[PDB]
């Protein structure tokens, strides 16, 4: 009945003896953190800015990073050594002001300490610094992407204004890791108000520095490679009467069908990420945002229209369910009759009896009629398992933020109702099989690979952690059949003429998608092709090129892995010297 | 009949003297030093009337008082006045009146009349004081009041820690009660409150908690020899100017306070005024190691001044006069 209370007794005096204990903590081991020169010196904190980690590709080529941005600001209008900062600025005059004003922005590093010496340190002359981000090798927009400050939704989440948010599709994903901790210090300040001694109360952390599995020379090869398909795309547009429409809308990838990195992304019309990070508020960047195109968004990751590119996966599940063997007989005929419509084919006169190896090389559509024609209605739903197990519904798993790829089964088109019709037209890709270039990539990297199904990411080691690539592989039992037709298509399809002569054994196949708007000889321009077939001694490379509504993608597309593949092997040019 | 603890007196006249003192710097503003010395005034002469009365009649008025302060608590949320965020006062100009001390002293002697019988150790032991207790805590949490709420709870808990002491049971369930409310709260709280929240656990968060770390770099100023607040920072005016050597002078007679507290709570015989002198000696102690807790960045952050030291037209005279039931309880623990 006692005993209860003499614990209370001693926990209130425990509480109190830590509390003393805290107390002298602060008072005895901490004074030399807290002295005041002896005098009535007042105690200033002021928090430190966070130091935004450096976005890096892999052979250590900075992509992003901060430094300090120097400007001369000056109010009142005092001689100070005019005579020898005239010529050094290259003012001639002091153009006097009332309010505060910048003279020479970007100080460079040279300036600087020529500057600081006729600073004086006096009243009127001052050298303020500023944090900005600084892509030394800007890299596309929608990709890369860029850096705002603080919203006001942002602000309320804990985030001071002077943090940077990134909207963009790689810095958002990384923004969790790169973020730093802002510090907070506080500095003695004397009765004259100087600075006296520094005390560090929250040490800073300098944030994260992630390696990206891209290559900066690959990367200037796709965006280059994007413009002079538009040299290509108003040529073919052009034979149409269609306006040239140089706008250059479309993207790439190039990525490693082994070890599952992506080497060169890009997308058009891409930006300058430099745009919204330095300058406070850039009128320029306004207007990108209220575009009528979409100049922001990466057009790898959006939902497009395959066309003869997702016919590489129609084989394949007619291949795994046992349909056709790899020596079946189809003639490639001109028409062919479903039964209520002609289903035409790109050709226009009898090709010839076609294999499976024959009917991928050559991109025969009527061999898909006729081999779906047995069994339309089963199929489809069959389809989509094998098109899914492929990479082409679910998710790539790359950092940036990524469009949902629909593809077409009985059960979604009920929820949407469904025709026999419509299986023939979902075969090629007509029947709204939406997919995207970067899963596009990975369909070919599995076929490239004869199983492994590697996971897409940009990320090759963030800090100093490496990012170990997570595998899966699908059950395929004639992987070499595909092989052998998507190089058949390169040594006598139709990228005979670009690939043929070509050094590296290529394999690949076309794609052109007739788009729903109007179907008016503008098709979406596609291309797969992955690297060695034969065991050359080249690494391996898978490159896909999308082009909207660029049209003929043996000519727009075709031609632009051509170039990357030139720049990722170093193939030469006319270079006889 | 001169019988009382004069030690306990001289304790508490010790620390008020500082009090004012340490007021002199804090404060300085002479129409408060004298808002503070008539309260003083009105807080000697409070617990002076109160000895007029007898153990007896004290214990009467256990449920008057309870159910009287639950009345107030309940009408505080419509006719009281908002001073930071929360309607818990009465002031119809010159007076000067909160609910909860009312509350506090008034749930003292109605959970120690109640518990003089036996509780239900099994499952009814947290029956009886929790049906007492979330009345009280419910009609603070929608001011909202967190630091008032937490001295209520305290103290119910040191009342049930004298005669419930559910020890195995007690424990174990304070630790499922500590795990299932904030996988409650956690997912439904907003990012707003989700931040605020981590603040408050984390102080480095310079926008609202800047003068609340500034605390800790002013205490420590001196040693052997602008702040937020004058009433929620006493002690950091005080640590800061008296160096070390003074801040354990302090420490001193406040573990002194708390222990003659604890003390003439064991000569008391009746189980009645074990529990209420020792609520009130938990309720007191309670206040102080989290006001310097907060002031010296070990305690969160919870809004409650230091006695004794505080600036308070209304607390000061409400601590003297829980000061001075305690010296009735103490005179009277013989006769009936």
């Amino acid at each position: 009945g006692t005993g209860r209370i003499h614990a209370l007794a001693l926990f209130f005096a425990l509480a109190l003896f830590l509390l003393g204990l805290r107390a002298w903590q602060l008072q005895v081991l901490e004074y030399e953190r807290y002295a005041l020169r002896s005098q009535g010196n007042y105690l200033k904190t002021e928090d430190i800015p966070a130091p935004r980690g450096k976005i890096l590709d892999r052979k250590g080529r900075v992509l992003a990073q901060d430094r300090l941005v120097v400007d001369l600001v000056y109010t009142g209008g005092e001689v100070a050594f005019k005579e020898r900062l005239l010529p050094l600025l290259g003012l001639e005059d002091l153009p006097q002001v009332t309010e505060p004003t910048v003279l020479k922005a970007g100080v460079p590093e040279a300036l600087r300490p020529t500057l600081e010496e006729l600073t004086a340190g006096q009243k009127n002359l001052y050298l303020r610094e500023r944090i900005e981000r600084y892509y030394p090798n800007p890299i596309s927009g929608p990709v890369m992407g860029y850096v705002l400050r603080a919203n006001a939704a942002q602000v309320k989440q804990g985030y001071s204004p002077e943090e940077e948010v990134g909207q963009a599709g790689l810095e958002a994903a990384l923004e969790p890791y790169l973020r730093g901790k802002r510090g907070v210090r506080a500095v003695e300040v004397n009765v004259r108000g100087e600075r006296l001694r520094e005390t560090v109360l929250e040490e800073p952390t300098p944030g994260q520095d992630v390696v990206l599995t891209l290559d900066l020379a690959l990367q200037r090869a796709a965006e280059k490679a994007l413009e002079e398909a538009l040299a290509d795309i108003n040529a073919g547009r052009r034979l149409n009467g269609l306006p040239e429409e140089k706008q250059v809308k479309g993207a790439i990838v190039a990525l490693d069908p082994t070890t599952g990195e992506v080497l060169a992304m890009a997308s058009a019309p891409s930006f300058d990420p430099n745009l919204f990070a330095k300058r406070p508020v850039p009128e320029e960047a306004k207007a990108l945002l209220e575009d009528k195109n979409l100049p922001l968004l990466n057009r790898a990751v959006q939902p497009y229209t395959p066309g003869s590119t997702f016919k590489l996966a129609t084989s394949y599940a007619l291949l795994e369910e046992g349909y056709v063997t790899p020596a079946t007989t189809y003639r490639c005929s001109p028409y062919i009759v479903f039964g209520g419509q002609v289903r035409r084919n790109w050709a226009s006169r009898d090709m010839g009896p076609m294999t499976v190896r024959e009917a991928i090389a050559w991109s025969c559509n009527t061999w898909y009629y006729q081999a779906v024609a047995q069994d339309p209605l089963g199929f489809v739903d069959r389809l989509a398992r094998r098109a899914r197990l492929l990479g082409l519904g679910e998710a790539t798993g790359l950092e940036v933020a990524e469009k949902t790829g629909l593809l077409p089964t009985r059960a979604w088109k009920r929820e949407a109702p469904w025709y026999p019709g419509e299986t023939l037209s979902v075969a090629i890709g007509q029947g709204a099989v939406l997919a995207t270039p970067a899963q596009i990539a990975r369909m070919l990297a599995t076929i490239a690979t004869g199983g492994n199904k590697p996971a897409l990411h940009l990320v090759k080691a963030i800090g100093g952690v490496p990012v170990q690539p997570r595998w899966e592989k699908v059950p395929g039992r004639y992987w070499k059949v595909l092989q052998e037709g998507l190089r058949k298509t390169v040594s006598e399809g139709t990228a005979r003429f670009v690939l043929g002569e070509f050094p590296v054994p290529t394999g690949g196949k076309t794609g052109t998608a007739e788009t729903p708007g109007k179907r008016r000889g503008l098709e979406h321009a596609w291309y797969m092709g992955y690297g060695p077939t034969d065991g050359s001694p080249y690494p391996p490379l898978v490159v896909v090129a999308f082009f909207e509504n660029g049209g003929e993608g043996s000519r727009v597309a075709l031609p632009a892995v051509r170039k990357v593949m030139a720049a990722y092997w170093g193939i030469k040019g006319s270079l006889e010297v | 009949w001169l019988a009382y603890d004069w030690g306990l007196v001289f304790l508490v006249a010790a620390i008020v003297a500082l009090g004012f003192v340490n007021l002199g710097s804090a404060a300085p503003d002479p129409v408060l030093l004298y808002r503070q010395s008539v309260a003083l005034g009105l807080g000697l002469l409070l617990a002076f009337l109160l000895q007029f009365l007898s153990r007896r009649r004290l214990f009467g008025l256990a449920y008057p008082l309870y159910g009287a302060s639950l009345l107030l608590l309940a009408l505080v949320l419509v006719v009281g006045r908002e001073i930071n965020g929360a309607r818990a006062w009465f002031v119809l100009g010159p007076l000067q009146f909160q609910p909860l001390e009312l509350a506090k002293l008034g749930l003292l002697l109605a959970l120690a009349k109640a518990l003089e019988g036996r509780p239900i150790a099994r499952v009814w032991d947290y029956a009886l004081p929790a049906l007492l207790t979330l009345p009280v805590v419910g009609l603070l949490l929608l001011q909202p009041d967190l630091g008032g709420a937490l001295v209520v709870l305290f103290g119910v808990f040191v009342v049930v820690f004298v005669r419930g002491l559910p020890w195995r049971h007690l424990l174990v369930g304070l630790f499922a009660l500590a795990l299932l409310v904030p996988t409650a709260v956690w997912p439904n709280l907003k990012p707003y409150q989700r931040e605020r929240v981590l603040i408050v656990l984390d102080p480095y968060r310079d926008p609202l908690g800047q003068g609340f770390q500034v605390i800790q770099s002013t205490i420590a100023i001196g040693s052997g020899g602008i702040p937020f607040r004058h009433t929620d920072f006493v002690f950091s005016v005080w640590a800061e100017e008296w160096g070390f050597v003074g801040v354990v002078g302090l420490l001193g007679l406040y573990g002194l306070l708390l222990a003659r507290l604890f003390a003439l709570a064991l000569a008391c015989p009746r189980l009645s005024d074990r529990l209420f002198l020792s609520g009130f000696a938990g309720m007191l102690g309670f206040q102080v190691v989290v006001n310097l807790g907060v002031a010296l960045g070990v305690m969160p952050v919870t809004g409650l001044t230091l006695p004794l030291f505080s600036y308070g037209g209304s607390s000061l005279i409400a601590t003297l006069a829980g000061l001075g039931l305690v010296l009735l309880v103490h005179r009277d623990r013989y006769q009936d």
